[PDB]
């Protein structure tokens, strides 16, 4: 039931990274790494 | 479970020492215990889980570097001056938004000074007197005992006498 | 519009186990620890000099009731030992910060007929004796109930407090000072009702009253079968002591 | 118990000021010449008290030294706390200039007499010295380090030598008379610590850990110029309160001059007017008076 | 070795200790000749204050302390903890027999195979 | 009857909205206590159990410097040191120390297997000349070989953790010197009350060793040469003696 | 308390009483408890022959239960068993925490670059381990021969001159024989050329079984 | 999870008293004991 | 684990000139972890000390200290003695790791490209 | 410092409130033969004054029926008139006394909101602080 | 609390009915005055005030919310009758009754609280160091208790107003009239117990006195109307009662008076 | 209690029972074994009753909700080693 207008989210072992990461819900049919899942570049607070 | 010889095997599963499994009641009404009643504890939602899960323990007995003041029970008490009807200035505290000094009517003495003058209507103000109470209405029976001292009563052969009647 | 006021009101009841202050530092949280011990070091001699006075007040009152028994005023005892029920009248005053004023009327004669009203009190006080007078079988000589209505009234509470204290141990547990402050208040009632359950058993039975009063280790055994004991107040080791390194608090130490 | 007192005002009130000074003398001699001895000490206070019109009257108690060893301190307390009984007063604010300070700090510290001292004002008397406190905190750690065995004796030996090579001076005496006593009994450097430097039998004056207990509202008076009793150390021990300074006086013995007799009282009267209940009450209601009227001014 | 097997120790619990030797042996041959036990299971009866199978079951503490301070050179404590394991069985079974005879009067009447 | 009981069964179908004081006690709330969260405090640290049964420092901030490598983290000295006791048969401390020692031996595979019949009689204390050294070396500043410490003359707190106790640990650097043996015995007496001898015992011309048991021989031998093997491996499947370190006789 | 709840005296809690342990009471030092206390890649499956191993239908409820044996005899309560057994969590996961399964070298699954795909990692934690097996065998072979360590320990030297039969314990060489240099090509002083043990390619397998 | 269990009690309560006002109305003499939460005194409603 | 001090000597330029500013690193942690201030009598045995960074379990403070009696075993790791009985369990685990797996991660001043944030 | 007023105003009353109470204790400790000393009266004095109030939402918490006997109103001292925190121990705070009843349904929400206002909880509270309050002569 | 008589009946005392041959027995009442103001706060205790009122604040049930309204305001749900949320103006006109506002604005300009220290307690030494000074002011000291010791015009020594016990009366009834007669029913007294508070056996008159603790409420204690032909009274504290010990009647009675004497201090 | 509810015990030592069975079945061949053994199927009804004679009352006894939740302060004061409030049923 629509207890969640928000799209579901969970913390699950990301077996690739071997790290607990977010899991945003999404339809089960579809390419899971599209050119929309690119993150905009950013300079980290590390480095000179 | 996948072993070493499987056609496909997986990377490192997570050591359980991090992100642990809370042992909490299953939502299934068959897999919850008997005494369990739905927790309608109405509470202001504490956001950060550091201060959330803390509620689920009862550590009022654990040693504390602080002093053992009875905390989180007395809400927040605002002192304000209360000038009693005879000007005797007390000072008491309340939890809601009380103003500073509150003028007071209907005090203890005023009530007593009310009952007297109202008892002055029936004129019985003055007093009822014991030594002058040669009224000797009584009776002695065997299995009888006072009732006002119920926790520390004692049964014996006790004289019975009626109470005083005060019209008010 | 109402259930939204209650929803905000039963928020006010909730008592949460909330953190220590983040601003506390081991430089002051010990200063307040130094103050409190500097206090019970102060108030002790003000309490030691009190309970020593009841050690004297009681000495005079016991030895004055036992003298009334040797002076042959036996029936005077059974009317002097009686509980003085007359409460200190409303004339009796409770002291305040400042003395009464010389001729002061409420607001100097600015009188409000409303705030002078006669109004309620919450909750309605119902007491373990209202099941006797203001209940059925209206006892004509109420404060002189028959003993058998006490052998049953007391037998009602040990069947009621043992049930009140059953739920209040699972449904509302609490530990620490308020805990040992609740058990003591309870165990003092299961004891107080026990000596009541005891005097009756000591009363209606004409056998036991002799062998009971025969020796000491019997009553101290019979009292141990009645659950009545000797409550031992924890002794204050307020002495400045170095606590063993394992007795340190069970949380991360202050800053 | 002496009969000799200088009550300053005409009255004596419920809880007057009990002013102490140095241990006047020993009543091994008659009470008449020691009367003169404490009669000059008042001539330093006879001035200061006059400006401070004290509505409760003001007292002055003389203290004797002991014929023996331990009777120096315990006597004076029971000796003082008696003169509080012969007057029908408990909780008297006290002043102090000399050994008459330690006694208050000996009562206000220990039990069995913590309700006689209500306040405690120090004129120029240091209670502790940086050398005496930075040493005793090691005398507690070495006490363990002498006991525990993991510790390396190269550091242990170094910590002991650095504890005797930097030993404690006697408390600087804020007078001339008990300069004996401050060097005779209270801090007889050949007797107060056995096992030289390592354990100090501070049960005669007071163990310093107990000087880390006295929360009787304490104040220090200080001449603005070169003082005895450095302020830096005392604020650390007795809580972070700045001791009000006598901005006019040069050194001690100049608190009592005419230059300061007003303000050394006009800052002391501010202290008595912190605990007298009728004073704090009038500032209390008259507070709520000026509080409430802010709500009547905002009603429009 | 003694309880899980369930032998019919027909020794009543008041016999001397020297009459639990035929049982203790059958588990300790290859360790002490049978006639050797009757030298250990007699010095126990002579030296210590224990005589009966019921005693060695009620005084296991008092017995050992004797062995520690008096034996310890001859009697191998192997015997003792064996002697303690039978004396806590012969005493047990006699409680199970004496009860089995005391119901058989009250009318419970069970066969040899119970 | 049929519909009332139905309504009575509708009451049980009715919801029970009952606000609670706080969470239900067993299932959601829980009670912490000092027993659950407490650092292990061995009542006696003879076996030096801290060094073996490690327990994580419970706290969050763990202060570890570099200088804490020098320090030899021996346990704190326990007062009423066993080494100075005397082995009488009525001494209350001794009885406690008699079994606690035999307690420790059974724990460490020794008592019933290696040394079958221990007649614990005398209060042996093999003090080692010890310097609380972290490693064998030469004197740092002095540029000298460390003088081998002299034969221990008296028992003392500093010489506590360098004794032979119930399984304790000693850094091999300290044991490199021959050990000093302090043992006290009480078992020899003139008679069962030292009485009716009538100056006998004096007629015994070796009073310190007059009895047939009073010249003592101290043998030290190490069963774990060359490496500590488990009991249950070595107990059965090999027969080899022990590495005899030391043996003084006619003590 | 006799004062009506006004907690003002003895506010400072007295510290609790210590519950001591009797170190003599403890179990003897156990070797098998010395090994598996730490927590590592895995033990063997507890079976060369599959008998005696463990069933996969109970591989979840283990972890320290190699030692022989609830709060009572048992009834399992159908609660915290069926309430912890299949939590709301632990379902629709894919990686259940490391339980007792002899899967890949999880000790080396942690130490390895996540960059490489899977089927090219499980083939590379083995070629790492395959070397860690040779390093271990050589130390056993070199030490038991009293020889200073050598690796790769060439095949003429391996089979230590017919695997000398271990002359028939193990002993260090004297410190004259010790030195940092350990490659035979570097020990004597063949071509000293150096190459890594394996090629790590950040490429991902292109055959997924599903 | 929280918001859904706080609001329900307010609908789950209004389901109780409304239905019990009727289950009192129907003539079913419902004392303060037989019903789920005893502390209610219907005469207050 | 996070091995960090209370005071870190961090350079900084005053009046265009380099001068050392003793940095109070303690205030760096507590801002990062607001969990340490909010102390309740169970938190030192809490599972996850900081639900933000569940990775973090201990913070090894390394500050040279001059007091004789060091820190009590509640807050010091035992670093002396034979930590086992039957075999120093390092040389066992020292068998399993390989001479080609990480032991260091040195930060990078100028990275080759956005990926190489540290060199192993 | 309202408590340090209360505490120092209970001792001067537990002095008197024991004077009227030593008799009825003396009668009871004559047949039980227990010793009537400080070690006995203190135990009595605690069971009457000190009554930790339970959270008022349990139902059995609000139903405390033992510290309002005809006796426990006589030997009880004046502790909970000098500080409301001493009052929030024995009873609950003057408002939480109300909201809790609505919590456990002993009074409808509308019965709470109107009768639980900041004003009524003021004039009503200062009735118990005085003891001038309505009674129910015939309690039902 | 000293609750009002909720429903507790009052069981009176009664004339006895079996003449037990009453003997030499007097009944005195140890009158005293309730403290008029509270215990003078020791400066340590004020330093305890800034402790609790700090801790009891920073560990409030609702920490940040300034009060109940300030909490209730944050939802827009009010508690007060008139439904005001901003708690500053609830402090201005607390009661929704504007006459009260009038009844305030007069007080906050005219009211000046009374002075705790009675000038009767600015005791002066020049009065004399002699036998205790005449202390007749019942307004003497409002912190402590003030007990009544009275000296007879017979022998000058001090005594508690005491009268004999008639045959059929109890000991409360005697003590009840013991004061009302000697004041012509012109006192409002309150005898706490129904039994004595102390007991002293005399050898001079063989007389057995039963002390009784009673609290003066109102009524002028007309002394020359007392029984023991008193010279003058004295309203002294539990403490300075040691001062009359020299002139006091019975050392057997003085300490038997200090021991039932309460105190507002308990520092003795 | 109820012969309908059974557990499956695996006792790990196979020699511990084999080396007794081979005796228990060698003794009872010579007629020297007693039939009152605990392991006897038809005796267990009486076996328990020889040792624990009132075990019916030890499981039938209903516990008052006071003792089932022993004073939580006894847990902080350490008197009771650890409170178990849910383990209430005697499974014997």
């Amino acid at each position: 039931l629509d207890a969640t207008g928000r799209k579901l989210q969970k913390t699950m072992w990301d077996p690739v990274l071997q790290r607990y990461t977010l899991m945003k819900e999404t339809k089960v049919r579809g390419p899971f790494l599209t050119k929309s899942n690119i993150a905009r570049k950013v300079d980290f607070p590390v480095g000179a | 479970v996948l072993n070493k010889w499987a056609a496909v095997t997986k990377s490192a599963p997570p050591a359980a020492g991090l992100r642990p499994l809370a042992r909490t009641v299953s939502p299934n009404p068959k897999l919850r215990p008997a005494d369990y009643k739905v927790p309608y504890v109405l509470r202001t939602f504490i956001k950060d889980r550091h201060s959330s899960e803390m509620q689920h323990i009862e550590n009022r007995g654990m040693y504390r570097e602080e002093l053992a003041i009875e905390r989180s029970r007395f809400p927040r008490m605002q002192k304000t001056l209360t000038i009693q009807t005879d000007g005797s200035l007390n000072e008491r505290e309340f939890e809601f938004a009380v103003p500073p000094v509150v003028m007071l009517f209907q005090d203890r003495l005023s009530a007593h000074r009310q009952r007297q003058v109202a008892l002055a209507k029936i004129g019985k103000l003055k007093r009822v007197k014991s030594w002058e109470t040669s009224v000797r209405g009584k009776e002695s029976l065997n299995p009888v005992c006072n009732a006002l001292v119920f926790p520390y009563c004692v049964p014996k052969k006790m004289l019975v006498r009626p109470r005083i009647v005060d019209p008010l | 519009n109402e259930e939204k006021w209650a929803q905000a009101a039963m928020e006010y009841i909730h008592e949460k186990n909330h953190v220590n202050d983040a601003r506390k530092r081991q430089q002051d949280v010990d200063q307040e620890r130094s103050i409190a011990n500097a206090y019970d070091r102060y108030s002790a001699v003000s309490e030691a000099k009190f309970d020593e006075r009841l050690s004297r007040l009681i000495a005079r009152m016991s030895e004055a009731l036992e003298e009334m028994r040797n002076l042959g005023l036996e029936e005077a005892l059974e009317e002097a030992v009686l509980l003085n029920s007359e409460q200190p009248p409303g004339h009796y005053r409770r002291p305040s910060l400042t003395p009464p004023l010389a001729g002061y009327e409420p607001g100097f004669g600015l009188d409000v007929p409303q705030l002078r009203s006669q109004q309620a009190e919450y909750p309605p006080l119902r007491r373990p004796t209202d099941w006797l007078e203001f209940g059925e079988g209206g006892a004509d000589d109420f404060p002189y109930v028959d003993t058998h209505k006490i052998e049953d009234l007391t037998a009602k509470h040990e069947a009621q407090l043992e049930e009140q204290h059953g739920v209040l141990r699972e449904a509302a547990p609490l530990t620490g000072v308020e805990g040992e402050g609740w058990e003591a208040y309870v165990a003092l009632h299961r004891k107080a009702l026990a000596r009541q359950h005891l005097i009756m058993d000591l009363h209606n039975d004409p056998e036991l009253r002799d062998k009971y009063n025969a020796d000491e280790a019997f009553r101290a055994a019979e009292w141990e079968r009645r659950g009545m004991g000797a409550l031992s107040i924890e002794a204050p080791l307020e002495r400045d002591l170095e606590l063993h390194y394992a007795q340190v608090p069970a949380y991360e130490a202050f800053r | 118990m002496p009969t000799t007192v200088l009550y300053h005002g005409d009255q004596l009130g419920p809880r007057p000021l009990v002013i102490l000074d140095h241990s006047v003398a020993r009543l091994e001699q008659s009470a008449t010449a020691v009367l003169d001895a404490c009669q000059e000490a008042a001539k330093r206070y006879e001035a200061m008290l006059s400006s401070l019109a004290w509505d409760h009257g003001a007292v002055f108690v003389p203290l004797q030294v002991s014929i023996g060893e331990i009777n120096v301190m315990e006597q004076s307390c029971r000796h003082v706390c008696a003169v509080l009984d012969a007057m029908d007063v408990q909780w008297s604010h006290v002043l102090a200039h000399s050994y008459g300070a330690l006694v208050a700090a000996r009562m206000a510290a220990s039990t069995a007499y913590p309700h006689r001292i209500g306040s405690l004002l120090l004129l120029d008397t240091p209670l502790v010295t940086e050398q005496l406190v930075r040493n005793t905190k090691q005398r507690e750690e070495i006490a363990k380090a002498k006991k525990d065995v993991n510790v390396p004796p190269a550091e242990l030996s170094f910590a002991i030598e650095s504890l005797r090579s930097a030993l404690e001076t006697t408390l600087p005496y804020p007078a001339a008379v008990d300069k004996s006593l401050y060097e005779d009994h209270l801090f007889s450097s050949a007797s107060v610590f056995r096992e030289k430097g390592l354990v100090r039998d501070e049960h005669r004056y007071v163990p310093v850990r107990h000087l880390a207990q006295v929360h009787h509202p304490l104040q220090l008076l200080v001449p603005v110029k070169q003082p005895i009793t450095d302020v830096a150390i005392h604020r650390e021990f007795f809580g972070l309160r700045r001791p009000a300074v006598i901005k006019t006086a040069d050194n001690h013995e100049d608190l009592f001059s005419a230059k300061c007799a007003d303000e050394v009282a006009d800052v002391v009267r501010a202290w008595m007017q912190r605990f007298e209940p009728d004073v704090v009450m009038k500032r209390r209601f008259e507070k709520a008076a000026k509080e409430m009227v802010q709500l009547m001014g905002s009603s429009a | 070795y003694y309880a899980e097997v369930g032998q019919a120790y027909e020794t009543p619990s008041h016999f001397p200790l020297s009459y639990t030797a035929p049982f203790i042996y059958q588990y300790t041959a290859q360790c002490w000749s049978r006639e050797d036990l009757q030298s250990y299971l007699e010095r126990i009866e002579q030296s210590s204050g224990l005589r009966t199978i019921a005693d060695a079951a009620s005084r296991r503490e008092a017995l050992y302390t004797w062995w520690h301070n008096a034996g310890m050179n001859v009697i191998p404590l192997g015997v003792l903890q064996h002697l303690e394991l039978v004396s806590r069985d012969i005493v047990a079974q006699n409680a199970r027999k004496s009860y089995r005879i005391e119901q058989h009067e009250r009318g419970i009447l069970r066969t040899p195979e119970m | 009857q049929r519909e009332r009981d139905r309504k009575a069964r509708q009451i049980e179908k009715l919801p029970r909205p009952e606000a609670l004081h706080d969470f239900q006690y067993p299932y959601e709330k829980t009670i912490l206590s000092d027993s659950m969260f407490e650092y292990p405090v061995y009542e006696t640290e003879l076996d030096t159990p801290q060094l073996f049964n490690l327990t994580p420092p419970p706290d969050f901030f763990i202060y570890w410097n570099a200088t804490d490598f020098d320090r030899t983290a021996y346990p704190p000295v326990p007062e009423d040191d066993h080494r100075v006791l005397v082995p009488s048969s009525q001494s209350p401390r001794w009885i406690e120390h008699r079994a606690r020692l035999l307690q420790y031996l059974r724990k460490h595979e020794i008592m019933p297997h290696y040394v079958p019949h221990i007649h614990a009689n005398v209060n042996l204390s093999v003090v080692f000349p010890g310097q609380y050294n972290t490693r064998a070396r030469l004197t740092d500043e002095n540029g000298d070989k460390i003088p081998p410490p002299p034969a221990q003359t008296k028992m003392t707190p500093r010489n506590f953790w360098f004794t032979a106790h119930c399984g304790n640990y000693m850094e091999l650097t300290d044991v490199q010197q021959p050990p000093s043996v302090f043992f006290f015995e009480e078992a020899p007496a003139a008679a069962s009350a030292a009485s009716d001898a009538g100056e006998a015992g004096d007629a015994a011309n070796k009073q310190s060793s007059h009895a047939a048991v009073n010249y003592y021989t101290f043998v030290m031998l190490s069963p774990d040469y060359p490496y500590r093997v488990p009991l249950l491996q070595d107990r059965h499947k090999a027969d080899r003696g022990f590495f005899l370190n030391y043996m003084v006789a006619n003590l | 308390m006799l004062y009506g709840g006004s907690r003002v005296q003895y506010l400072v809690q007295p510290p609790f009483t210590l519950h001591k342990i009797r170190s003599e009471n403890l179990p003897p030092p156990s070797l098998y408890a010395e090994r598996h206390d730490l927590g590592l890649e895995m033990q063997l499956p507890r079976d060369m022959h599959v008998y005696n191993s463990i069933n996969m239908a109970i591989q979840r409820q283990v972890g320290g239960d190699s030692s022989t044996l609830g709060g009572h005899a048992d009834g399992f309560d159908m609660g915290a068993f069926f309430t912890e057994q299949h939590h709301p969590e632990r379902h629709h996961n894919s990686s259940l925490p490391y339980a007792k399964h002899d899967t890949n070298n999880v000790l080396a699954m942690r130490l390895f670059p996540v960059n490489v795909g899977v089927r090219a990692r499980t083939e590379a934690i083995r070629i790492r381990t395959d070397d860690c097996l040779q390093r271990l065998r050589d130390a056993d072979l070199c030490a038991k021969m009293r020889l200073p360590l050598e690796h790769p320990l060439p095949l003429s030297r391996r089979s230590q001159y017919a695997a000398i039969h271990r002359v028939r314990a193990a002993a260090h060489p004297p410190p004259s024989e010790l030195s940092i240099v350990t490659r035979p090509v570097d020990r004597l002083g063949a071509s000293q050329r150096w190459l890594p043990l394996q090629t790590l390619k950040p490429m991902g397998h292109n055959w997924s079984a599903a | 999870h929280f918001k859904k269990v706080q609001d329900t009690f307010w609908s789950n309560r209004k389901v109780l008293v409304n239905r019990i006002k009727s289950m009192h109305n129907q003539g079913t003499l419902q004392s303060a004991k037989d019903l789920p939460i005893k502390t209610i005194n219907i005469k207050a409603f | 684990h996070l091995v960090a001090r209370e005071w870190i000597n961090v350079p900084e330029m005053k009046q265009g000139e380099l001068v050392e500013r003793n940095m109070h690193f303690w205030d760096t942690i507590y801002n990062v972890i607001p969990e340490l201030g909010l102390s309740y009598p169970g938190q030192k045995f809490q599972w996850v000390h900081s639900q933000e960074f569940y990775y973090l379990k201990k913070i090894i403070i390394t500050d040279h200290n001059m007091n004789l009696l060091g820190v009590t075993p509640m807050r010091k790791m035992l670093v002396w003695g034979p930590f086992s009985y039957y075999e120093q369990r390092l040389r066992r685990l020292s068998a399993l790791l390989h001479p080609d797996d990480p032991v260091l991660a040195l930060e990078d001043p100028n990275p080759a490209m956005e990926d190489k944030l540290h060199i192993t | 410092m309202n408590d340090i007023y209360a505490r120092r105003l209970a001792q001067t009353s537990m002095f008197h409130q024991l004077m009227r109470s030593h008799g009825t204790l003396w009668a009871a400790t004559q047949v039980t033969k227990e010793k009537l000393n400080l070690a006995f009266v203190k135990e009595e004095m605690m069971r009457v004054n000190g009554r930790r109030a339970m959270p008022l939402l349990i139902g059995a918490a609000a139903n405390e029926n033992l510290n309002d006997t005809h006796f426990t109103h006589l030997t009880e001292h004046c502790a909970w008139t000098e500080s409301a925190r001493a009052f929030a121990v024995q009873r609950q705070t003057p408002l939480t006394q109300h909201i809790a009843s609505m919590g456990r349904m002993a009074e409808t929400i509308t019965q709470a909101k109107t009768a639980s206002t900041s004003q009524l909880l003021f004039n009503e509270h200062l009735a118990r602080i005085d003891g001038i309050s309505e009674f129910e002569e015939e309690p039902f | 609390t000293f609750h009002s008589q909720h429903r507790t009946p009052i069981i009176p005392q009664v004339h006895v009915h079996d003449e037990p041959t009453a003997q030499r027995i007097h009944v005195g009442y140890y009158l005293h005055r309730h403290p008029v103001v509270k215990h003078s706060p020791h400066p340590l205790e004020t330093e305890m005030g800034y402790l609790l009122e700090r801790e009891q604040q920073r560990y409030s049930r609702h920490e940040s919310a300034e009060s109940a309204t300030a909490f209730f305001a944050s939802r827009g749900q009010t508690i007060d009758i008139l439904g005001r949320t901003d708690p500053n103006q609830i402090k201005g006109n607390f009661f929704g009754l504007e006459l009260y506002q009038d009844a305030m604005k007069v007080v906050m300009q005219r009211y000046t609280p009374e002075k705790r220290l009675t000038s009767a307690d600015l005791w002066q030494p020049n009065a004399l160091g002699d036998a205790p000074p005449p202390r007749h002011t019942l307004h003497r000291k409002l912190d402590d208790f003030l007990y009544l010791i009275v000296q007879e015009g017979a022998t000058g020594k001090w005594t508690i107003p005491h009268t004999a016990r008639k045959d059929d009366e109890s000991l409360r009834m005697t003590a009840d009239r013991a004061i009302s007669s000697q004041n012509s029913e012109g006192l409002d007294c309150y005898v706490w117990s129904n039994a004595p508070q102390a007991t002293v056996f005399l050898k001079d008159d063989n007389t057995r006195l039963f002390i009784y603790a009673a609290t003066y409420l109102a009524g002028r204690p007309q002394f020359a109307s007392f029984e023991p032909k008193p010279k003058d009274h004295a309203w002294v504290t539990r403490h300075e009662l040691l001062q009359y010990s020299d002139t006091f009647k019975s050392a057997e009675l003085l300490k038997a008076l200090l021991d039932i004497s309460a105190d507002g201090t308990f520092e003795a | 209690i109820n012969p309908s509810y059974k557990w499956l015990d695996v006792e790990p030592d196979i020699q511990k029972v084999y080396r007794s069975r081979c005796m228990r079945a060698a003794l009872q061949a010579r007629g020297k074994a007693s039939m009152m053994v605990a392991g006897n199927v038809h005796y267990r009804a009486e076996l328990d009753h020889v040792t624990e004679p009132h075990w019916r009352e030890r499981v039938m006894r209903v516990p008052k909700a006071t003792e089932r939740f022993q004073d939580p302060n006894y847990f902080t004061r350490g008197l009771v080693p650890s409170l178990r409030p849910l383990s209430r049923y005697s499974y014997e």
